């Protein structure tokens, strides 16, 4: 399954 | 920065005229991702052609597989036409039984 | 044997032509099982392998929301990175992301990975220890400081060596009839005269899975590292792969050349001679 954590670059 | 596509035209199974097969045009090693691929029969664009979902290799270059069902005929001519920003004119690679 | 689950993301900015094109693909080994295309009609994560279709609507709702948040995150990063590299708003640029995990035949965690790119070049990458980052230039170092402060590596590690391994184990079990097979290469050789005095010997390998393979041409023990045309491994469109290699030999000396095939599904390296 897909990861659900996104920190902008 | 911009990488020209590598084109391969081939069949899924060994060719046998009169027997349904699959015509493949594998394009890899190109960047950027926008590309135009058309499969040609006797020079004219085959209308029902499917392609895989865009993916890339370890070096970040893209690869795509265009394919369609064809019943090969030893008189009919098949080829793949690829257009990309790295190309001044569209490149045509024709299907050869031994690639 | 070993198995992998990897997700591939591509975001291409369309300047003055709408929101960026976003395409996501999920793989187990060399088998695609999910996909998402921002230009497709469903606007949902879609199945692409038979064994994933048994997942329920809560699975497909979760993967749809997560794949869309990755798309929105890449939209911000396209504009942010455009500022890092002092680029105009008029050009089309690309962000590519890949992450996943490997497990052994016993299901134990082997390694996790995450690598990001910009316009086809390395941007930032997670190290094997899953704790430190490696930036490719001073612009990507700005992202590295932002991710070190936010402790992104710790949250990403919990997925890469935890949740990623968990779902991979479930997928390998749900698709054990199609994901645990290795097909050996069918081999043969062809001979094509290019003139009255030279000929092209081509060594073939067909129907092998996984895609990893090695083809080498030898001539009286010595290996023709050059003087050898080797095409890239290609998919057949049915789950298997193909590859050939050729050498131009003098007519009458074909018996001095040998092709060698190395695959995991072969008990011994096959040696072929015309």
């Amino acid at each position: 399954a897909l990861h659900g954590g996104w920190t902008t670059k | 920065i911009q990488r020209t596509p590598k084109i391969q035209v081939y069949s899924r199974h060994p060719a046998e005229n009169g027997k349904s097969n699959f015509l493949n045009c594998y394009v890899s090693g190109f960047h950027p991702s926008d590309i135009e691929v058309d499969l040609l029969k006797n020079g004219e664009r085959i209308e029902k052609v499917e392609h895989s979902d865009l993916s890339f290799s370890k070096d970040w270059s893209f690869y795509l597989l265009y394919y369609t069902e064809f019943t090969p005929t030893e008189k009919d001519e098949y080829a793949c036409r690829v257009n990309h920003v790295t190309l001044s004119q569209p490149k045509i690679v024709k299907w050869d039984r031994d690639m | 044997g070993s198995h992998s689950m990897r997700y591939f993301f591509t975001s291409v900015s369309r300047p003055g032509r709408g929101e960026p094109r976003f395409i996501a693909v999920g793989y187990v080994d060399d088998t695609q099982f999910v996909r998402f295309d921002s230009d497709a009609a469903s606007q949902r994560m879609e199945p692409r392998a038979p064994w994933i279709e048994q997942e329920g609507p809560e699975y497909w709702d979760q993967e749809t929301r997560n794949v869309k948040a990755q798309s929105q995150t890449d939209r911000v990063d396209l504009g942010t990175l455009r500022g890092y590299y002092n680029q105009s708003e008029a050009g089309s640029h690309t962000i590519q992301i890949m992450y996943g995990c490997d497990v052994g035949s016993d299901g134990r965690f082997l390694r996790g990975y995450r690598q990001d790119a910009y316009d086809g070049k390395d941007y930032i990458a997670l190290n094997e220890d899953l704790r430190s980052w490696t930036a490719a230039d001073m612009a990507a170092q700005i992202t590295k400081r932002k991710w070190e402060a936010a402790h992104e590596a710790e949250q990403l590690r919990a997925y890469l060596d935890g949740t990623c391994v968990e779902w991979l184990r479930r997928y390998l079990e749900n698709g054990k009839e199609t994901l645990q097979r290795t097909d050996p290469p069918k081999t043969h050789m062809t001979h094509h005269p290019i003139s009255d005095h030279e000929a092209t010997l081509r060594c073939w390998a067909l129907g092998f899975y996984p895609a990893e393979i090695t083809l080498t041409w030898q001539r009286d023990g010595e290996d023709q590292t050059q003087d050898t045309e080797l095409v890239e491994t290609r998919p057949a469109g049915d789950g298997t792969f193909q590859k050939w290699a050729a050498v131009v030999v003098p007519s009458g000396e074909e018996q001095r050349y040998t092709c060698h095939v190395q695959h995991e599904g072969l008990p011994k390296p096959l040696t072929l001679r015309w």
